[PDB]
RNA sequence: GACAAUGGUAGGAGAGCGUUCUAAGGGCGUUGAAGCAUGAUCGUAAGGACAUGUGGAGCGCUUAGAAGUGAGAAUGCCGGUG
RNA sequence: UAACUUGGGAGUCAGAACAUGGGUGAUAAGGUCCGUGUUCGAAAGGGAAACAGCCCAGACCACCAGCUAAGGUCCCAAAAU
RNA sequence: ACCGAUAGUGAACCAGUACCGUGAGGGAAAGGUGAAAAGCACCCCGGAAGGGGAGUGAAAUAGAACCUGAAACCGUGUGCUUACAAGUAGUCAGAGCCCGUUAAUGGGUGAUGGCGUGCCUUUUGUAGAAUGAACCGGCGAGUUACGAUUUGAUGCAAGGUU
């Protein structure tokens, strides 16, 4: 190719979700944690099993 | 916040003052500082299975050659190091203003004759890469460059 | 935004009318003549200028009640002081400033936004069959069923 | 033709001396002088002082006509404060502002 | 002298000589749009359609194929983080009555 | 004891209009010097 | 690499504050509470475009029954009439004829007189 | 061309817009870059231009990479200013 | 016109009022606890004067077009003195 | 494909320094004239500061607080409005009076009418008299490494891989 017309292969790449930007990517306030409880702390949940 | 310097003395009092809860001067809102999730050292570099080195670089020229790119010669025979000639060189035979000349062992006067050009780069055979491949308009290999890739890479 | 007349000043004629109100029911009266202040009987009614024309009520101590609410019928008033709540019953204002009794029934009927009070304002309510309005050349409206 | 004059970072507040630079606008230059000589606020002769500033570069850098001068613009802006601390009860100190004023006044004959 | 076309899903009080705005017709400009639902004729001789007057075209010449003013549709919910913003411009023909029937 | 609101520009504004200042008596001194305060004596500048 | 918070806010901001002319005081001059009048002024005009089209059918209405009075009508019994002759005119164009033209609005009202 | 769908919070999915940097290509700039200010411009949106001032050196665009990438709220922090 | 199976990702375990079947209480509660619906929650629009839960009715976006539902038609205030 | 002066060392500046503490200890803020100082000779007002000229310079609203100078805030002017009116400050509808554009079924103002109890967070439910915000500006929060599992993509395949 050329290094100014290279493009990657269809459905390699994509974008990652960021997460508490804004009302508009609906992962923007709570960001993805819902509301309250232990899941929704930092560090927070529980181990496996 | 562990790396900053100071910040160990809890700013005030928890409860009483009517001020926000602080708990020491270098927490990330305060503008001393402490970064939350910035930079770290670490290492970009990753692998391809080698099956799938040897055929992006098979891919890199036969691009190359299909686009007519690829200008095969007999052996550089330069004595001294001369900058104005190997430009000549490139101007007797057509070429663009990226070119890549290949050879099949380290030549030392070509390297250098070459080495000061703007756009002119000078590869071992054994030491081609996809990214000074496609980088160049237009390859200039030689007769022992050219049957060493045809070895190597088939 | 098409097409849609919006009257105006240079506009809007208003003219001038007497109601003879003997023999008459109060809010009866008072509701036709709350559509010609208002200017609900003309074509050119626009909503947000004074369209709508100046009504004589020229009897007015004639006014009909039926029922018993010339005894009953208290209208009350408080002075904004305490315990400074005060009636007069509907009888009591018929025989006492009659004009009063009607000029609160018609301006009831009408908003009460700054225009309400302006269209309020060309009511000119009589008691007893002479109006000094004669310069203004009023005429007769009969009032309808 | 107009000439003006400013006085930067005078230490009285901008508040206080728009009270006085209020009554002498407008007003032609020769009773302009006479207000601010008996209005016993501690701006007057600060303006008199400006004042007879910009009559000065009028009769002297503009050769205009002193006597029939009137004052066009005369309005005091904001200059840098000193924030000055006062120790007022239970170690608690309160910022006390010392407001400074950059006073102009600019005088015309009205003519082009 | 003076009709009541249909156009558009709506209806249009014209005059001949007069620059009216339609929804959004399919000819081009400077073509002649010819109006084929009148519904009532006045002016001298006064012609009401029985739905309509059966014949009786008004024709007009076609300017300015045009896009209308911009409006942002903005409608938030008030404790709710959901609100939507969007913009329209709605297409408009600004024809110009030449020719009257009845 | 404490405003529950903020005043604003206008209200602020609306306050202070009786907030001024008078302009004082302006006399001329006939005998000699500029304008004098009304019934007073002049000091400086003036013959009063 | 940092890229640091350089002339997007201001950007978002000042269109907002544009936005918002013609507001009482600090309505127009802060960020916060123009932003608030904006959202809520974009809000009125949504609902208000819904309401343009009830308060002028409204006001045709109004005039349709103050114009069919004037023959001994009501609004009612004018446009059942008029629906039974077959005729599909408007409020607002029937509205206008009453202003406009009152000859011809007089002749569909004997269209729908005798139509009952 | 028909036909059908399109309120929406936790939440799931999709497609995008801008930001700084890199690579390659192609560019623009004292005949005035970026900023800044103003405007009645364009796009369905985040946004994009243009013009004119100011400004006195850089910065776009295309494609693809990387992320300290987007603020109105935390009795947030630091500045100013009421 | 769905359903089912497998897999990736979830949020919720404080509900509310009406109507109705009940317990409890006092054939008391805007009570409480269940069965059953609907609505709100998460649903703006119209009506119930105002009025999350009632009544009608689900908003892709323009329109200064028409018919209609609950509700209404003297005046406020559209339409039957 | 590290930072650009609230960043990057606390510290780009006569920093562990002013400053605080009895003491250990805690600990700042503060970069930018111009190419060149050519850093305003003289004149005027003033006690001086300051100004107004003149002059230097490409530029002096580049004058030593000196590159650009954004908002909050403070002013001075104005075009249209406003002293019978009950207001979540708009929004549609609109006369009047001004004005002339990135010229397009324009811009400013608003007599009057209709509608209309901020925003977050919390909640069964908030105009809420529940919480948070004086305003403006900057800063300020799902990252990285390693492993695991899933898809997507691409190798080549009874093998694939270092």
């Amino acid at each position: 190719m050329k290094l100014h017309e290279l493009k990657p292969a269809e459905g390699s790449r994509k974008e990652r979700n960021r997460v508490g930007r804004g009302v508009a990517t609906g992962n923007g306030k709570t960001s993805g944690r819902g509301h309250k409880g232990q899941k929704a702390r930092s560090g927070g949940g529980v181990r496996p099993g | 916040r562990s790396a900053v310097s100071g910040g160990g003395r809890k700013p005030w009092k928890q409860k009483g003052t009517g001020r926000a809860r602080q708990g020491t001067i270098r927490a990330p809102q305060w503008r001393g500082g402490g970064i939350v999730f910035g930079p770290t050292p670490r290492s970009y570099a990753y692998k391809m299975p080698k099956k799938m080195r040897r055929l992006a670089l098979r891919s890199a020229l036969s691009f190359k050659a299909q686009e007519n790119g690829l200008t095969v010669v007999d052996a550089f025979n330069f004595e001294a190091p001369k900058t104005k000639e190997f430009k000549n060189v490139l101007s007797t035979l057509e070429q663009p203003k990226k070119v890549l000349v290949v050879t099949e062992n380290e030549d030392v006067n070509v390297e250098l004759s070459a080495r000061n050009i703007p756009g002119v780069q000078v590869t071992t055979a054994q030491g081609l890469n996809v990214l000074d491949i496609t980088n160049a308009d237009s390859l200039v290999i030689t007769e022992a460059a050219a049957k060493k890739v045809e070895e190597v890479l088939g | 935004m098409r097409q849609t007349f919006m009257a105006n000043e240079s506009n809007i004629e208003r003219k001038w009318y007497v109601i003879d109100a003997e023999g008459q029911t109060l809010g009866r009266l008072s509701s036709e003549v709350a559509s010609i202040l208002r200017g609900k009987n003309k074509v050119t009614y626009t909503p947000h200028v004074d369209t709508g024309d100046y009504v004589i009520v020229i009897n007015a101590s004639k006014i009909e009640f039926t029922g018993n609410k010339e005894t009953d019928k208290v209208y009350y008033r408080h002075s904004n002081h305490p315990g400074g709540i005060k009636s007069i019953t509907a009888g009591e204002l018929r025989r006492t400033n009659p004009e009063r009794l009607i000029e609160n029934s018609i301006k009831g009927m009408l908003p009460s936004t700054r225009l309400g009070e302006k269209q309020g304002k060309k009511l000119f309510v009589y008691g007893g069959a002479e109006h000094p309005h004669a310069a203004q050349q009023p005429e007769n409206y009969e009032l309808r069923g | 033709m107009e000439a003006k004059a400013v006085a930067r970072t005078i230490r009285i507040a901008p508040r206080k001396v728009r009270l006085v630079l209020d009554l002498i606008r407008g007003k032609n230059a020769a009773e302009a002088i006479a207000i601010l000589k008996l209005t016993n606020k501690a701006s007057s002769p600060v303006i008199e002082k400006v004042l007879m500033s910009a009559l000065a570069n009028a009769e002297h850098n503009y050769d205009m006509n002193t006597d029939e001068l009137v004052v066009k613009e005369a309005y005091a802006n904001e200059g840098p404060t000193l924030k000055r601390f006062r120790p007022r009860a239970q170690g608690r100190a309160s910022a006390i502002n010392k407001r400074t004023s950059h006073i102009t006044i600019v005088v015309s004959d009205g003519k082009e | 002298m003076f009709a009541i076309i249909e156009t558009g899903g709506k209806q249009i009080k014209v005059e001949e000589g007069q620059e009216i705005f339609v929804e959004k017709l399919d000819v081009n400009e400077g073509d002649t749009f010819t109006f084929d639902k009148v519904l009532f004729v006045g002016g001298d001789s006064v012609k009401v359609g029985a739905p309509t007057v059966e014949g009786a075209t008004v024709t007009a010449t076609v300017n300015k194929q045009g896009r209308g003013k911009k409006i942002t549709v903005f409608t938030y919910k008030r404790r709710k983080n959901s609100k939507r913003k969007k913009g329209h411009r709605q297409p408009y023909t600004k024809l110009t009555i030449d020719k009257i029937n009845a | 004891a404490v405003p529950k609101r903020r005043t604003s520009k206008t209200r602020k504004n609306k306050r202070r209009t009786h907030f001024k200042i008078s302009v004082p008596g302006m006399t001329e001194c006939p005998n000699c010097g500029e304008y004098k305060l009304s019934h007073r004596v002049c000091k400086n500048c003036g013959s009063y | 690499p940092r890229v640091k918070g350089g002339t997007v806010t201001r950007a978002r901001r000042k269109k907002t504050i544009k936005l918002a002319k013609g507001y009482f005081g600090s309505k127009h001059t802060l960020y916060k509470v123009a932003k608030q009048q904006v959202m809520k002024s974009g809000q009125y005009a949504f609902r208000d475009r819904r309401q343009r089209k009830r308060d002028f059918r409204k006001l045709w209405i109004t005039r349709i029954n103050a114009a069919a009075r004037q023959h001994e009508m009501s609004y009612s019994r004018l446009m059942n009439g008029l629906k039974k002759a077959g005729i599909d005119i408007n409020r607002k164009m029937l509205s206008e004829i009453a202003i406009s033209d009152e000859k011809a609005f007089a002749q569909l009202v004997t269209k729908a007189k005798d139509a009952l």
